[PDB]
């Protein structure tokens, strides 16, 4: 078995426990869990107007999962140096030891600060995930269902940014299952589409076409946390590493 | 007002004809377990209208949902008429398998034999049975995916045809009459997936 | 939900913490310290040999 | 005592009959009859192999038969001879699909050997200004005696116990049917010391008694349904599904 | 009557009540009138100036009703999607099923 | 009885309509009104918004998006049961058709 | 403490293993891994409808894979990978005969929806003198982690809980495998909200460690046979066995 011990070779004396740097640092971090409620980086954008969007618009949208975005280089003419550069980020790298999860997650999304627009942001729940692929942010267009504007019954909140110009979300489990799938996600039986993110959050400025341009490749930084309430299941070994910097020079 | 409240009561939601020529394998309806039945008007309107019962309606408003269903049946025949017919249920069809069935099929899964002769009315107890501990809605917000169907059938089917007396009518009007059941419940609320009536108009986005 | 209909606290916003101020005095920060109460702490080997 | 009031409900009681998944009842009164006290379980005398009832399923009701009866009918007149444990799955081959289809009797197809009690109710519409009727007969190991040809009438079968069928009551008839046979089990296929016969029991027959009768505007027949709850029975005999065999064709 | 219930006929083994996902996620959703308490949007407009307004004037009114303002798609010329798309909304779904209302 | 938000410190006013009729309780559906009391017996009333704007400054206020929202503030009782009218289905509204 | 004393008999203890009919036995201590907690039962939450287990036959052991291990395999190999509740018929499907033949399986032919925990046995003959070494892994929906290509590898596997086989000591090894799923409940069948992926709950799979090695002129290779028990199962969903198909050869 896996944990077993046939013998041990004690050479060590005893070694004074550090209570994970209580005696030093004065504060434990033996529980993970707590570590992960540290905030982390989970997406980046600038904003890019299409069409002349109306104000039900959703100015973009994305899956709200742990795991973290299908990671973003970016492109090679746009690098998005965090994660061409510092790859991936903590709390994916903790859900890479688990194939499941349940409970919330916090957000807290960064605006950028010039546009004074108020700015709405709804969640919905009812949309499945389909795939790995496009696990990840979405510039919604033209208006064709009901998928890119705002919408009713989906509980949503609304920050002024005048006021302030951060919003801080709290996203509620809300699945018909179990526990979601925790890795990277094939999907195979289309229920096991709906069985992975929380849903699907979403925002929208209220910015009329004339005030949108302003918006226009603004950046739209995005955070997360697990919010307490949310547990990892089953465990599952890493697979593969990629050192860090071992990483390639931009090389002059 | 409260959910159970108004699931709790029952809205007529079909209108089966029962004539006596029905053979014994003759089907009557095949209408889905899900709250979400429905009952087409003959709205002229490119968007045509559409009854619910009221606990399809409540359930619309909400993206999962289980428990059990209920529907009267309410055969409106005088005593002299007699008959028998199954309602089974037949958890797990997929549209594929939706036909193939047949009465004998369908008493393979549970099913309940009735015997129209003198209470000429019943109740029909629709069982909760899935994978899956609620739920999700069949339709949704303007949005089709994301709209799965129904966990399981309902069907009825004439297990012994009408055998009225030449005084009586041969046909005979049966009606159908969804309820949540006292298990029935919902949980999270997203959008609606239905329309009020008051203004049935619509605007098409051509580009044109 | 009852509305909180009653009247709301009426105080002057000021950018900054007093600067000059250095003793009986709490001063609320930003800590950078994951442990929200935890502070730094001395080995009995490492004790402040000075006052 | 009487003071009918009808309502939109409509008027009488009904009787259920719940067992698993399947429920079905009558407005009538069943006419039972029960030809033999109940056996006792017999597995402790010839079966070291696990042995197991499987109520879940084997015990849900299940239509092996139904048909019309015409006014056409003479006075005595089978309707149908069903020898049971075969017809159970005699219809379903009927119906053309496999035994394993079927929830009720799976075990079959797998268990060699067989034993247990069966349930038979008899439901019909007949209309009540229509009037004629039929009684119901089990009869044990009828296949054996040769010279039930000539038994096979209603004279015959009345002087055991019997169900009726009123066709204006439009009566049901339950009828209970305790195991007993020479051998205390039924195998479900052919076996080494026997092929021949297999699965029988003997018959329910219902020979009808009166005709239909009625006038001659009335409602010309009428239709019998047949159900078979399987209750307190026992499998035993594991063994492969392929040994198995389809029902002689009867 | 509506409600009557003239013969159950129950196949159902009892199922456990999750006290509407108050088993799971934590809150019930049985009491609507909670639900009621969401808010919901009831208008959407564009400001637009006619007479130069003396700071006297109203910039614009509304009837203030829980039934919904009368349902604007808005022009073909400038659908107002969400309720051309999204209709109405879940209030005054909820406000459909009752005759009075009070508060 | 008014209230008046100062868009500069914040632009979002959080109002709270009391109930005021002389009613025992309003109508619920849509209504095609009748009685001429019956007018009075819909709306708790009539709100209405005006800017303090002067006529100069007012242009920079057109065409500016004014959404509102509204929640039934826990007083609130509705009372007969009604069946529904009629729905229709969204996500069986027609595409925008390219 | 030692003083052998061979016997006619032999000499070493064998434990036992019996469940229904079916009994199975090992010289050597089982290697057991447990990846989970027993599992609750569930059918609180999601089924009116008859529930039930049929432990008399899901809970016998059967022959769901074998094969030969010959030293040619090279260190990071695998040998299988399982698919559970799909190989437990896919297996029999590759016999090429019904679902319904196999007691074991024949529920499944019937019942929709299924959960259970389930038991898997790895027992192997390799020779004493034989070295080499299996680990064995359970999987929880290996399919849905596209990813699991690139972690399908010893030092993957290694990482999480894992049963052994040292071709020296020719050690079975027993393996737990409690459900555990997304969804509490996995179809038998096509079902209206999902097809694809049926009854899978991602898979065993066996990589090889160390090849096996020997003297030259030694016995070349070595064989496995692979056991699953299916014990505190629930079956639900009643339906014809018509509705069933057969599962994706894989």
């Amino acid at each position: 078995e896996e944990s077993r011990n046939t013998t041990v070779l004690d050479t060590t004396t005893t070694l004074q426990s550090s209570g994970f740097g209580r005696a030093f640092f004065g504060e434990a971090f033996n529980d993970l869990k707590t570590l992960m409620r540290r905030y982390q980086l989970y997406g980046q954008l600038l904003l890019s107007v299409t069409t002349d969007k109306d104000i039900d618009h959703c100015m973009f949208t994305f899956p709200c999962l742990p795991q973290g975005l299908a990671l973003d280089i970016g492109s090679a003419g746009s690098p998005h140096e965090i994660f061409n550069r510092c790859r991936d980020g903590i709390i994916p790298l903790i859900a890479s030891g688990y194939r499941f999860y349940r409970g919330d997650l916090r957000y807290k999304i960064v605006f950028p600060s010039n546009v004074n627009s108020n700015i709405w942001v709804q969640h919905r729940p009812d949309r499945r995930l389909e795939g790995w692929s496009a696990a990840k942010i979405v510039n919604c267009d033209a208006v064709s269902t009901g998928q890119g504007v705002y919408n009713h019954g989906y509980a949503s909140h609304i920050q002024i940014t005048r006021v302030n110009n951060v919003i801080e979300l709290e996203v509620p489990f809300y699945n018909a299952t179990c526990y979601n799938y925790l890795q990277a996600f094939n999907a195979s039986s289309a229920a096991s589409s709906y069985a992975v993110s929380l849903g699907e959050i979403s925002v929208g400025f209220q910015a009329t076409s004339d005030d949108i341009a302003s918006i226009v490749n603004k950046p739209v930084t995005i955070y997360y946390s697990i919010g307490d309430g949310m547990q990892f299941s089953q465990w599952v070994g890493y697979q593969p590493m990629m050192i860090l910097d071992q990483l390639p020079a931009p090389v002059v | 007002m409260t959910v159970s409240s108004i699931a709790s009561r029952y809205g007529l939601i079909r209108r089966v004809q029962w004539k006596k020529d029905h053979a014994k394998g003759s089907l009557l309806l095949q209408l889905d377990a899900d709250p979400f039945v429905e009952q087409r008007i003959e709205g002229t309107n490119p968007i045509s209208l559409y009854w619910f019962a009221p606990v399809g309606v409540v359930s619309s408003m909400f993206m999962q949902w289980r428990g059990s269903l209920e529907y009267r049946f309410d055969i409106i025949a005088s005593q002299f008429h007699t008959g028998r017919l199954i309602v089974g249920y037949v958890p797990g069809l997929t549209a594929s398998l939706q036909l193939q069935m047949d009465y004998m099929k369908l008493k393979s899964s549970s099913y309940v034999v009735f015997d129209l002769q003198e209470s000429n009315s019943f109740t029909f107890e629709v069982p909760y049975v899935s994978y899956r501990p609620w739920w999700v809605r069949k339709y949704g917000g303007n949005y089709l995916p994301s709209s799965t169907d129904a966990p399981s059938t309902l069907f009825m089917y004439v297990q012994v045809p009408l055998i009225p007396m030449e005084a009586v009518s041969d046909t005979i009007d049966i009606n159908v009459y969804v309820r949540g059941g006292s298990s029935f419940e919902v949980c999270v609320p997203v959008q609606p997936s239905l329309g009020l009536n008051w203004n049935t108009d619509f605007i098409l986005r051509n580009d044109e | 939900n009852p509305s909180y209909q009653q009247s709301p606290r009426h105080f002057v916003p000021t950018g900054m913490h007093s600067l000059a101020l250095g003793t009986n005095l709490v001063e609320p920060l930003h800590a950078l310290r994951l442990d929200a109460a935890g502070t730094t702490q001395h080995p009995v080997g490492c004790a402040p040999d000075e006052d | 005592m009487d003071n009918p009031n009808p309502g939109p409900d409509g008027e009488g009681e009904v009787e259920l009959e719940k067992d698993s998944n399947v429920v079905l009842t009558t407005q009538r009164d069943p006419s039972t009859s029960i030809p033999a006290p109940v056996s006792v379980k017999w597995s402790r005398w010839t079966s070291n192999d696990v042995v197991d009832d499987y109520a879940t399923i084997t015990s849900r009701w299940y239509q092996i038969a139904e048909f019309v009866w015409s006014k056409d009918d003479p006075f005595d007149k089978e309707l149908a001879r069903l020898i049971l444990p075969r017809a159970l799955l005699s219809s379903i081959e009927a119906n053309s699909d496999a035994i394993c289809d079927v929830p009720n009797t799976i075990p079959f197809k797998v268990h060699a050997y067989w034993r247990g009690d069966m349930e038979v109710r008899v439901q019909i519409n007949s209309n009540k200004f229509q009037v004629g009727q039929l009684q119901a007969t089990w009869y044990y190991s009828d296949h054996e005696n040769l010279n039930i040809s000539s038994k096979r009438s209603v004279y015959g079968f009345s002087q055991m116990d019997h169900a009726l069928i009123s066709a204006s009551a439009s009566n049901e008839a339950k009828l209970v049917i305790p195991f007993k046979h020479v051998y205390p089990f039924l195998p479900t296929r052919i076996v080494p010391d026997w092929t021949t016969g297999i699965l029988d029991m003997g018959a329910l027959n219902i020979r009808v008694i009166a005709p239909l009768r009625m006038s001659a505007t009335g409602p010309t027949t009428c239709n019998v349904v047949v159900f078979i709850k399987l209750n307190n029975s026992e499998f035993t005999g594991t063994s492969s599904g392929k040994f198995y065999a389809s029902q002689i064709r009867a």
